[PDB]
């Protein structure tokens, strides 16, 4: 059993990285949404990724889209990928939806989920989960701008308010994974999204027992 | 192969399926891979790195004190000093080890563990402790002579400053016990602290394995 | 004796390459190890950013690339007891703690003096000190040895980077087993850190 | 990075070249529409193509058709390509829809988008974005008739007014691209469709600063 | 391969996908390709063609005057003449160059640039200017001697009519500075215009690269 | 010295092929370069359509194919200063400007006299003069050289075309740095354009 | 300040005698040892 305990297999399988919602009824009649690609959306996935300092991988994204009551009508959708450092849509019918350099996927709810593989996007040789430095205040400390993989702007291809909310589940599978400099698994609860900040109430790594000589908990 | 039939399993999205998908940016060249030192390709290599057991995981002990097994001059001899279970996946001292943290990402594990003991007393601080291992079937020894008849190591502080105990085999589908006994009294010359600490370290051996990936409890 | 970080010697990049004006030993201000001490950390190359000829190079060059050789000497008698863990942490990002969710500049870049830990249990980063031994490390057991030597190569996602803005790694000296002695012994144990940059490269001279 | 800065890759990817509308409700009950193939429909694509003087390529066209509210029912559509110099339909049920030499695509809204590749159509060896001459008045100056690639007449295959408008998004991908005689990128705003005419209010190519010695904008 | 399964990604239209499609007019023969001179297969070949920098991109200057750096007899010596940033992708003088226009179709670029300077004064018009380059870290030099201690070229009008400065390296993921200093006063004989122009040209070198296609801002 | 447009000599088509009655030098009316001059352009072969034996051939032949060799001579003293850009623009389509969105015939085909630019910044075509150096060009710096020679082969999407209806390329002489002199010097600098057709071919004789 | 110039760090525990060589000095304003 050496294949199951490899970095390739540890970081394999597709996981939910975000539940994106395309709201178009009630008050929210936007008809589109922009979801920034975050490999560390959930604390479970964040803790596994922060086991290493540098990673290089290609990501495969799957969109599981449906309506509120699990219905999948013939509605058309556009899943446009905005690469790092491209302007994002600011409306349902902005010109950014027609930009050729932003790849789009046109797919219906009735079709099986759309898949597409984003390559390794960083200007550096590997994604860097820990950056001990400043880009050039206290807020910018630890904030490497080279980890931005892009955005996924999603809309219904319609001329007006459809009146139907679309729930998009984004599934990502990390591929061709290479990891460097293993690190201790985080022990404290995560307080914020991009900082190792922890609570003053330090939690013990090990569960407590009555005394050092009693094997009972 | 023009004439085809679609078999059951079409239009399914299996999250563990390893297929191909089109590149979203064909002809985009990623940054070339420079040499970075410290590449790891296996969690087993991390599992066999020695990390500190939190043997003093006792209520009221906090911070670095939870990593120290206190050793001091005893009025009574042959008293038990410390006891912990050999159980990386279970709640207890192994929670603080790297092998004990990786074991919580897997359902089953097998193989041997070694527990290193480091004495951090003064250079002029001699004495003997008995480190005894109890296989999973048998209950914890009650006396030093009871533990002496099983698998044990007699460790002398004056001579050897670090001792390594190899746990033969343990699996998860009730577990081994390690007990530290005061073989002799803690002996010091004048003007020497009469209480010291032992740091217990733990890792896996080369025959350690993990099986059936699972999400951790923390 | 000497421990090689990740089993690789530091080497040149296949730019300024000083011979002996930079390769010399830099000896930092001695730290007083006491009973209640929690530990100290330094950021590299922030520790040498304003120190001698290396300090002049790191401040007047756009890019930087260097390995380091750290000596952690300890002056204790046979009547002193205690254990230090000397760990090198690549990309040691310090965390704040709040009941202030962002650490001050004094904590992220302590300079040549170095910073004391406030929560050495979590390394001020929310990661357990018990698992800090995955990083390159040496024990200093006062009854066994009083020296630690860690050779650290250049680790970065980039071939070159800014000395002033980015710290490749942090070096932490943490008393695991507290210093203890009897009345009459020196109440503190000196801890001396000696740094020697290896294979230093510079670019953008002005 | 030499593949990304090639003429093949610069002119690659499928881009929106026209939003064609098949109106059949309210007052507009035509039930068909004819869209002339224009590689320079949008100023973004026009500026990229006018970087060269001559091009030769094959174009791949994709039709992303749906209704007003993104619905894609089982409606049948005919995408007939009228080659350069063939008569075009003048009604929903004209005989030009039955001409065999005009290739047609019969596809439903429920089907994935139709694709088809138009070859290099020019009577000359390359498309000519700039023609310094007259075909034989002032209007005809610069008007090379050899750049006409054809028309895409689109209709619903129905006997009467369906009452549903169909929005067709035409996507084109330039293929096997060869370019000749590079030209300066256009700096002035485009005023008209087929002429290099610019406004008398000349815009400076470079943004302004306070003085020639201050690096501030 | 009769028994098939449709995997996730069917019936999707990815606009960057490079597939086949049926010819709409099979057996149609396109016009054969004659030889046309001036075929280009790479934007990098255009990037390394020298084009005029609009260094005088100053408010109130219009038309061809924006391409000219004025040089004239100075009451004070060691004064700054002109300054521009080495930044093809940013707003400024490089906007008017072919390399600066192609850089706006890409997200990131790397490599060396050369800036050629052409003196367009009279044949009998001698003098020296100092062209100094400041690497991205450092701020603009304040004095001619401050700029003289860094990377610089001393250019003599009388001897050499065109000078080329190579910018070592600059990238986009804060930028280099080029300053032109009056080393000496503008010297002329009688009946010779005492003010002239410098035309600044710019291009990329052979090690220039572009990455991540994007649509331009104009 | 001589510059080859696109690195290709003009050559024959693998039809009338005159030997010396057409290959002779054609010298055009001299242009007076002044301080306020914006520049001049000629269309080829419109510049020679009504000039000598080449003019007779181009008007009484259906098809046409020829390369050209342009000499741009400049007569200035060492006391005159200025820089001309001499650029050959293939398919130079002139644009109109409106506050008249279509240029007059006098502007599209100026004839042997040639036309002056109105907006030399945008080359009267909406394209920046700063990037005009992607086209085949020579500088005339009055302190360096007073000659430009550009050899232009036949560039067309068609092997043959009409001389009277289509202009293969335009030739622009544009003063980048304005002409400047002191009182007493000649107030204008002559600019002489000499054209020599190379490998001229004709068809449809009447 | 003294650490940045020519210096020897001498440990009592390890080495009981240390030798410092003064490079060169002449008499026709003088070296310092601290």
């Amino acid at each position: 059993g050496v294949n199951e305990a490899s970095v390739e297999h540890f970081y394999s399988r597709a996981g939910l990285v975000g539940v994106v919602e395309v709201k178009d009824s009630g008050t929210s009649q936007d008809g589109y949404t922009v979801w920034p690609i975050d490999v560390m959306g959930f604390v479970q996935q964040r803790r596994k990724l922060e086991l290493s300092t540098y990673m290089r991988f290609d990501a495969e994204f799957t969109f599981v889209s449906n309506l509120n009551d699990s219905t999948t009508p013939g509605m058309l959708l556009q899943y446009m990928y905005v690469p790092p450092g491209a302007p994002k849509p600011d409306g349902r019918k902005s010109y950014q939806w027609q930009t050729a350099t932003n790849p789009s996927i046109f797919a219906k709810l009735s079709d099986p989920p759309p898949q597409v593989s984003v390559p390794f996007m960083s200007p550096a040789s590997a994604y860097q989960w820990f950056y001990d430095g400043y880009p050039t205040t206290n807020l910018q400390y630890g904030q490497c701008p080279n980890n931005m993989m892009g955005h996924f702007a999603i809309r219904t291809v319609s001329e007006s308010t459809t009146g139907k909310n679309v729930h998009v589940r984004v599934y990502m599978r990390i591929k061709h994974v290479r990891a460097w400099v293993p690190r201790p698994f985080r022990s404290q609860a995560y307080m914020v999204k991009n900082y190792p900040t922890y609570s003053q109430t330090i939690s013990n790594t090990a569960a407590d027992r009555a005394s050092i000589t009693t094997t009972d908990y | 192969g023009l004439p085809t039939e679609l078999k059951p399993g079409t239009n399914q999205f299996l999250t563990t399926d390893d297929g191909t998908s089109p590149p979203i940016l064909p002809g985009f060249e990623p940054t070339p891979l420079i040499h970075i030192p410290g590449e790891f390709t296996s969690l087993l290599d991390l599992c066999r790195i020695e990390t500190i057991l939190e043997v003093n995981n006792t209520t009221g002990t906090t911070g670095v004190n939870r990593l120290l097994i206190p050793v001091r001059a005893q009025n009574n001899v042959d008293q038990l000093c410390a006891s912990f279970q050999v159980d990386p996946g279970r709640n207890g001292p192994w929670q603080s080890t790297m092998v004990g943290q990786i074991c919580r990402y897997y359902t089953q594990w097998s193989g041997s563990l070694k527990v290193t003991f480091m004495f951090t007393g003064s250079f002029m601080a001699t004495g003997k402790m008995l480190i005894a291992y109890t296989p999973p079937g048998s209950a914890q020894p009650t006396t030093r002579e009871a533990a002496m008849l099983g698998t044990h190591i007699v460790w002398d502080f004056g001579l050897q400053s670090s001792v390594t105990l190899v746990i033969p085999w343990i699996s998860n589908t009730a577990t081994g016990i390690v007990t530290i006994w005061y073989q002799t009294n803690f002996v010091v010359p004048p003007d020497t602290p009469s209480e010291a600490n032992i740091i217990a370290l733990g890792a896996a051996q080369e025959n350690f394995t993990l099986k059936l990936c699972k999400d951790t409890d923390e | 004796n000497i421990v090689l970080s990740y089993g690789e010697w530091p080497g040149y990049c296949p730019p300024t390459r000083p011979d002996v004006s930079v390769n010399r030993f830099y000896t930092l201000s001695t730290k007083s190890w006491k009973t209640e001490s929690t530990g100290w950390y330094w950021k590299f190359p922030d520790v040498l950013n304003d120190t001698g000829v290396f300090g002049q190079n790191a401040q007047f060059h756009y890019l930087y690339r260097s390995g380091f050789c750290m000596h952690v000497q300890c002056n204790a008698s046979k009547f002193h007891q205690g254990a230090l863990l000397v760990v090198v942490i690549p990309e040691f990002v310090v965390a704040a703690s709040s009941p202030g969710l962002y650490p001050d500049f004094a904590h992220t870049n302590p300079g040549k003096e170095g910073q004391v830990f406030r929560d050495p249990y979590v390394l001020d980063a929310g990661i357990p000190l018990s698992q800090a031994l995955v990083f390159p490390h040496q024990w200093i057991n006062l009854r066994t040895n009083n020296c630690a030597t860690i050779i650290m190569p250049y680790v970065n996602a980039l071939p070159f980077d800014s000395a002033l803005n980015h710290s490749n790694f942090g070096l932490a000296v943490i008393p695991i087993s507290p210093l203890k002695y009897c009345n009459g012994a020196t109440t503190e144990v000196p801890i001396t850190l000696t740094i020697a940059p290896l294979n230093s490269e510079f670019s953008g001279l002005r």
